[PDB]
């Protein structure tokens, strides 16, 4: 018996087998139905006829909120990409710590209801990612498509009263790219721009170590432009929106948001931490997920975090290549044990005791 | 946020332990382990927990991932068991093996009802603890070790 892994990003559906050393799937969780108003697309088929379609995510921030359009992404997941049958297959799930409990009442629902899993867990990313990286203590940074958060974990048990969240992440990153390109006169407004600035967005942005010194850069000449072709053929060139595009993340508020920027939800999230465990995390910042993906943000976060923390600390950032993946490899190393697995919800289990069993089996 | 109406209000509750308690029941490796004051040792082998015999225990090979378990008697009680767990991973090991150390090592710790200090140890990296844990000359690295429990996907 072989269980199967999906780790249900908001922007992403990561998905594939435990055992397997990545997802074989990986595609946009998206459901697209036709612009001018079968009857809908789902994943790289919906991205495929953009052309034609208007495309909605059914999760915000690393939440369900179109739950019959999620429903079509899990059908879509089993019976047209991995090809399997969920009634035999055990199911990990995954989730952003801090979400509401119904939302994982209602995966739970589903999962047993519709899909006839014969088990199922739902675990949190940042714990999954933490032991992808070879750990049982540190401080994950996680940051998605729809969410950011800070999970500092020690001797394998994640701290609840230290947890942060911004729901601040990929999406917006690429709707602010949007928005200031306007400033060179491009108009990206429709679902299917934002796609294609996502991937503007993806290719050519970046990090500054100091944004003052790189805006002053960026006026004195050209050096750091690039251009980029679009699916018409338009060529158009960027300049200074390839970092100001990121700073959003340790300035939110570009985006009229009061919140601390990710340098300072992680040192928060820190000193939430009793004192003599705080050098641990300092020395094991882990970053994961794809907004963690910018050159440079890693360096950007070791300047930042030392400007925050004591003058002798110790600081060190994790940046794994395949973080984009961790928290699905996480999950495939942790869905291959046997005693992990004891702890799942049997098909069973949920017949007698409905949703409210999640949260007395899932930690 | 308000974590009591959310997915983390259960955490860091008896309940949480108690559930981590009984899964841990569920590995043949724990069973006798920690009983006398001494040193035992696990090697990851395709995602299992395997015993290391004890004419190897301080050989290590490169390419793998270990649990070493040091049961000691505390200060406090001469006739009393604590307990320090070290994770040895090796400078090639692979990410299936070093997270499985990981986990089965917070594992083990609940088995033992949360009384051992954990310490992850990277070749190169070890702890002045770990390196006190064998006699002069004990401490020896292996060239090689078992394959990848990893399926690669091309
Ligand atoms: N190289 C890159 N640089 C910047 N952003 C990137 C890069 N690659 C991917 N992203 C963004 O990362 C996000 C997708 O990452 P992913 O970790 O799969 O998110 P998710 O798990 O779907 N969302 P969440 O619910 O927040 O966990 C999107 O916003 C992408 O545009
Ligand atoms: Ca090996
Ligand atoms: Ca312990
Ligand atoms: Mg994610």
């Amino acid at each position: 018996t072989t269980a199967l892994v999906c780790d249900n990003g908001s922007g992403l559906v990561k998905a594939g087998f435990a055992g397997d050393d990545a997802p074989r799937a990986v595609f946009p969780s998206i459901v697209g139905r036709p612009r001018h108003q079968k009857d809908s697309y789902v994943g790289d088929e919906a991205q495929s006829k953009r052309g034609i379609l208007t495309l909605k995510y059914p999760i915000e921030h690393g939440i369900i909120t179109n739950w019959d359009d999620m429903e079509k992404i899990w059908h879509h997941t089993f019976y047209n990409e991995l090809r399997v049958a969920p009634e035999e297959h055990p199911t990990l799930l995954t989730e952003a710590p801090l979400n509401p409990k119904a939302n994982r009442e209602k995966m739970t629902q589903i999962m047993f209801e519709t899909f006839n899993v014969p088990a199922m867990y739902v675990a949190i990313q940042a714990v999954l990612s933490l032991y992808a990286s070879g750990r049982t203590t540190g401080i994950v940074l996680d940051s998605g498509d729809g969410v950011t958060h800070n999970v500092p974990i020690y001797e394998g048990y994640a701290l609840p009263h230290a947890i942060m969240r911004l729901d601040l992440a990929g999406r917006d990153l690429t709707d602010y790219l949007m928005k200031i390109l306007t400033e060179r006169g491009y108009s990206f407004v429709t679902t299917a721009e934002r796609e294609i600035v996502r991937d503007i967005k993806e290719k050519l942005c970046y990090v500054a170590l100091d944004f003052e010194n790189e805006m002053a850069t960026a006026a004195s000449s050209s050096s750091l432009e690039k251009s980029y072709e679009l699916p018409d053929g338009q060529v158009i060139t960027i300049g200074n929106e390839r970092f100001r595009c990121p700073e959003t993340l340790f300035q939110p508020s570009f985006i009229g948001m009061e919140s601390a920027g990710i340098h300072e939800t992680t040192y928060n999230s820190i000193m939430k931490c009793d004192i003599d465990i705080r050098k641990d995390l300092y020395a094991n910042n882990v970053m994961s997920g794809g907004t963690t993906m910018y050159p440079g943000i890693a360096d950007r976060m070791q300047k930042e975090i030392t400007a925050l923390a004591p003058s002798t600390m110790k600081i060190k950032i994790i940046a794994p290549p395949e973080r984009k993946y961790s928290v699905w490899i996480g999950g495939s190393i942790l869905a291959s044990l046997s005693t992990f697995q004891q702890m799942w919800i049997t098909k069973q289990e949920y017949d007698e005791a409905g949703p409210s069993i999640v949260h007395r089996k899932c930690f | 946020y308000n974590i009591a109406d959310s997915n983390i209000a259960n955490l860091g509750t008896e309940l949480e332990k108690k559930v981590k308690l009984e899964a841990s029941q569920h590995e043949d490796a724990w069973k006798g382990a920690g009983k006398q004051v001494g040193v035992e040792i696990w090697r990851i082998q395709q995602f299992k927990v395997v015993p290391v015999p004890k004419k190897h225990h301080g050989s290590f090979y490169t390419g793998d991932s270990y649990i070493v378990l040091s049961t000691y008697h505390p200060k406090t009680n001469p006739d009393k068991l604590a307990y320090d767990v070290h994770f040895w991973l090796g400078a090639f090991t692979t990410q299936d093996e070093a997270g499985t150390a990981a986990y089965k090592t917070v594992e083990l710790d609940d088995y033992l009802g949360g009384l051992p200090v954990q310490y992850r140890e990277v070749q190169g990296y070890e702890s002045e603890r770990f390196l006190s844990l064998f006699p002069k000359g004990g401490l020896r690295i292996l060239d090689g070790g078992v394959e990848t429990g990893f399926h690669h996907v091309e």
